[PDB]
């Protein structure tokens, strides 16, 4: 096939001016603009709550921006939402699928959002109903032709952003279940995602098994700027408070930093003792740290502009499946294969 | 459904630690053996593996013992004694190295014939020498390959015979080894598996897809895209994410603590109180950070609540209600967006309007245009001028006004 065979030529002599184009700008690396950063003080934290009541894995979390309050989702199916602090279950909810990896809290603290093997994302009421049922008030807004990997409010109660193993995203409208826009581009299963905090709050970022990491403008349903340095599957990828660059984890055991502005990596934190996969990254509030959990039941944390490891925190007992740092940047939540999840401060 | 492993890049990097640790000048430390065995390697103590690892990847006795723990794990290093405790011990126990036949492997799990050819041999060897979950696992699998018993039972009895030939050293080495794989996996119920990788892929990590035409032709549109967006210099990208994290610092409560306390670790929760979302008299440190940037100040309700109180006093107060609306346009209720985008421009936008706010002429046309189609996005202009007219004017007068500064004055300082 000739036609082929100079489309491929074309598409490679464009992919090395792209990187001709964008390499006259790269003066600098950032261990050296981070040459006099002021060094960190002692790593001192340790586990303050276990949260102990799912009866199979933890897939995933997320907080409420109450900043105390948490939905945790499990392998059995069950959803549970809890005040962290106290450690009180408030809320559960069993699904009709196993294998609930996604679940996400609205901003109105008023709703969640999750899904799985359902192919299907869905949303529930949080109510202050003494005899609380969940189950009769379940409202299915996505419809995947595989499954829900993961899954986030935008920035209202109103709309769904969704990934799936079907190899798309998609945004949702939640009272219709309208399909907004389609995101066409990963090669594979996709397997995470992050909505971007940027001023325009147009784009979000996703990761998959063909390596990538892609930003969407959610407006056109173009891929925009795609990344692939990872040499494994991308597990995790969360924006850099600023919006202008974010970090990714892969099964190939690293994290990395995207400089969005530059468009380059700019990061590998890596270590050759750590060679099990990183299956979620969150940051500091200021950015400065990165926590990540690794399928060997360990925490690394990293020093986003110094490139070193600031600590490994041990206590799990099965892989670490989802971590995020809480809304006022106090404390972060690690969920396990292990049943558990653990908040540490 | 799904059909298809997930990629395993931990499995090659096991794979060169074991290689580096079998190395005749820089490996792990072996021991003699006075007892000829030619079938399988000589043993090694876990403390001299876990010392070869603390050495070569210069790491702390912790990190190490969970690494080594792994390694065992998986299968690649096995225990001569306690074999079902599958952890490398810091002591002179002793370990041999796994034979690469019997290592795991990404696309390809052991097989329910070879374990029950395994089984069946085990049989013979005694009578029931197999231990009660192993007689479980037999039963299941002659019911279930049935239909190759036969063919099984002809291996075990052929590998049986084969495996007289060698002396009884020879055999018990032989034995231990085999058996250490299956122990990994087929594991006894109430042990971990190991091997557990949670879901299949829908997609094929192992295919080497043809690209296709159109795929080529969607490369070359993301390349040309590219090439017309504008990027900046590293030292300006990246000077501004070293100058964002400095900023924001001492906000940064696992860095550099909190006031009065961290909850999670004193238990007072007086630092969530005085930081309320709608807390009637703001802390100092949260004003301070209204100063950060623009975004800072109108996602923090009680910063928007003070600009508005500004831009009010300037006759600028119908601005930030604008940028509301466009905000629950786009992402609200979507049923409606047709009405709600149409009401919008009547109500700010229109001359006469009974909330008029100015847009540039430029702003104005791009907006009107739209509205011939309206949809979710048709007010992203407008509400992008307001908002960068607000942030390069306002913002800047706003924190330099004797509103910002005397709720600076009246600001919570705990402790």
């Amino acid at each position: 096939n000739e036609t082929l065979a100079s489309l491929k030529s074309e598409a490679e002599s464009l992919k090395g001016k792209l990187e001709e184009e964008r390499a006259k700008l790269h003066d600098v690396e950032l261990h050296q603009v981070a040459e006099r950063v002021e060094a960190l003080g002692q790593f001192v934290m340790k586990t303050r709550r276990t949260l102990k009541g799912h009866g199979n894995k933890v897939l995933c979390m997320d907080w409420c921006k109450d900043k105390r309050r948490i939905v945790s989702s499990s392998q059995d199916g069950k959803v549970i939402v809890w005040d962290s602090f106290t450690t009180n279950k408030e809320h559960a909810v069993t699904m009709p699928c196993t294998w609930v990896m996604a679940c996400a809290y609205a901003p109105s603290g008023c709703a969640i959002a999750c899904g799985g093997l359902d192919n299907k994302c869905s949303v529930y009421p949080l109510t202050f109903d003494k005899n609380e049922n969940m189950a009769a008030k379940k409202k299915s807004v996505a419809m995947h032709t595989n499954y829900l990997s993961a899954c986030s409010f935008t920035n209202s109660d109103m709309q769904i952003l969704t990934a799936s193993g079907d190899g798309t995203c998609a945004l949702w409208d939640v009272e219709s279940g309208q399909l907004l826009q389609s995101f066409h581009g990963h090669g594979a299963d996709v397997l995470c995602l992050d909505l971007a905090p940027s001023e325009t709050g147009n784009t979000f970022v996703s990761g998959g098994c063909d390596k990538k990491a892609m930003v969407w403008d959610m407006r056109s349903g173009q891929c925009v700027q795609a990344f692939e340095t990872h040499e494994s599957d991308v597990n995790s990828v969360r924006y850099y408070p600023s919006g202008d660059a974010f970090a990714s984890g892969s099964d190939d055991a690293t994290c990395r930093l995207y400089d969005l502005r530059a468009d380059r990596e700019v990061a590998i934190y890596s270590k050759e003792s750590i060679i099990f996969g990183a299956s979620s990254v969150d940051f500091s509030l200021s950015g400065r740290l990165l926590f990540a959990g690794y399928n060997d039941y360990t925490i690394n944390v990293w020093d986003v502009l110094k490139g070193s490891r600031v600590s490994i925190l041990f206590g799990h007992e099965n892989r670490v499946s989802t971590l995020r740092v809480s809304p006022d940047g106090t404390a972060f939540c690690s969920g396990s294969w292990d049943h558990t999840l653990r908040v540490w401060a | 459904g799904q059909q298809y492993r997930p990629r395993m890049a931990f499995l090659q990097k096991i794979e060169a630690l074991v290689k580096d640790m079998q190395n005749p000048e820089t490996g792990v430390r072996m021991h003699n053996q006075r007892v000829l065995v030619t079938s399988v390697p000589h043993a090694m103590t876990g403390g001299d593996v876990l010392q070869w690892i603390t050495q070569r990847l210069w790491i702390s006795n912790l990190e190490a013992q969970n690494l080594g723990n792994f390694i065992v794990k998986y299968g690649y290093i096995y225990p001569l004694q306690d074999p079902k405790n599958l952890i490398l011990k810091p002591d002179s126990s002793l370990y041999r190295f796994q034979t690469p036949y019997f290592w795991p492997t990404q696309q390809w799990p052991a097989e329910d014939t070879d374990y029950a050819i395994y089984l069946a041999k085990r049989n013979i060897k005694k009578k029931g020498i197999l231990e009660e979950y192993e007689k479980e696992n037999y039963d299941f699998l002659n019911k279930k390959i049935n239909y190759k018993w036969d063919f099984v039972i002809m291996q075990a009895k052929e590998q049986y015979r084969t495996g007289k030939e060698r002396n009884k050293a020879d055999r018990y080495a032989l034995d231990c080894q085999e058996k250490a794989y299956w122990l990994v996996h087929r594991s006894p119920p109430g042990m971990n598996n190991v091997l557990d990788y949670g879901l299949d892929r829908v997609t094929n990590p192992n295919e080497v897809k043809k690209q296709t035409v159109t795929a080529v032709r969607k490369e070359i549109m993301y390349y040309q895209q590219a090439l017309m967006r504008s990027t900046v210099k590293s030292s300006v990208s990246l000077g501004g994410i070293v100058k964002y994290s400095e900023q924001f610092s001492s906000n940064d409560a696992i860095m550099s603590g909190c006031l009065p306390s961290n909850p999670w670790i004193t238990d007072d929760t007086q630092f969530w109180d005085l930081n309320a979302k709608l807390v009637e008299i703001p802390t100092k440190m949260r004003v301070e950070r209204w100063a950060f940037n623009f975004s800072e100040l109108i996602r923090d309700p009680k910063g928007r609540q003070s600009f508005q109180y500004f831009l009010k006093k300037e006759f600028s107060g119908e601005n930030l209600g604008f940028w509301e609306a466009c905000e629950d346009l786009k992402y609200g209720d979507q049923s409606k967006v047709k009405e709600k985008a149409e009401e919008i421009y009547k109500l700010f936008l229109a001359p006469g309007a009974r909330r008029w706010i100015n847009i540039d002429g430029k702003t104005m046309d791009i907006t009107v245009k739209g509205l011939r189609h309206p949809h979710r996005y048709v007010l992203d202009a407008a509400q992008t001028h307001i908002y960068m007219l607000m942030k390069k004017d306002s913002y800047a007068r706003y924190l330099k006004s004797p509103i910002y500064k005397e709720m600076l004055a009246k600001a919570i300082e705990p402790q």
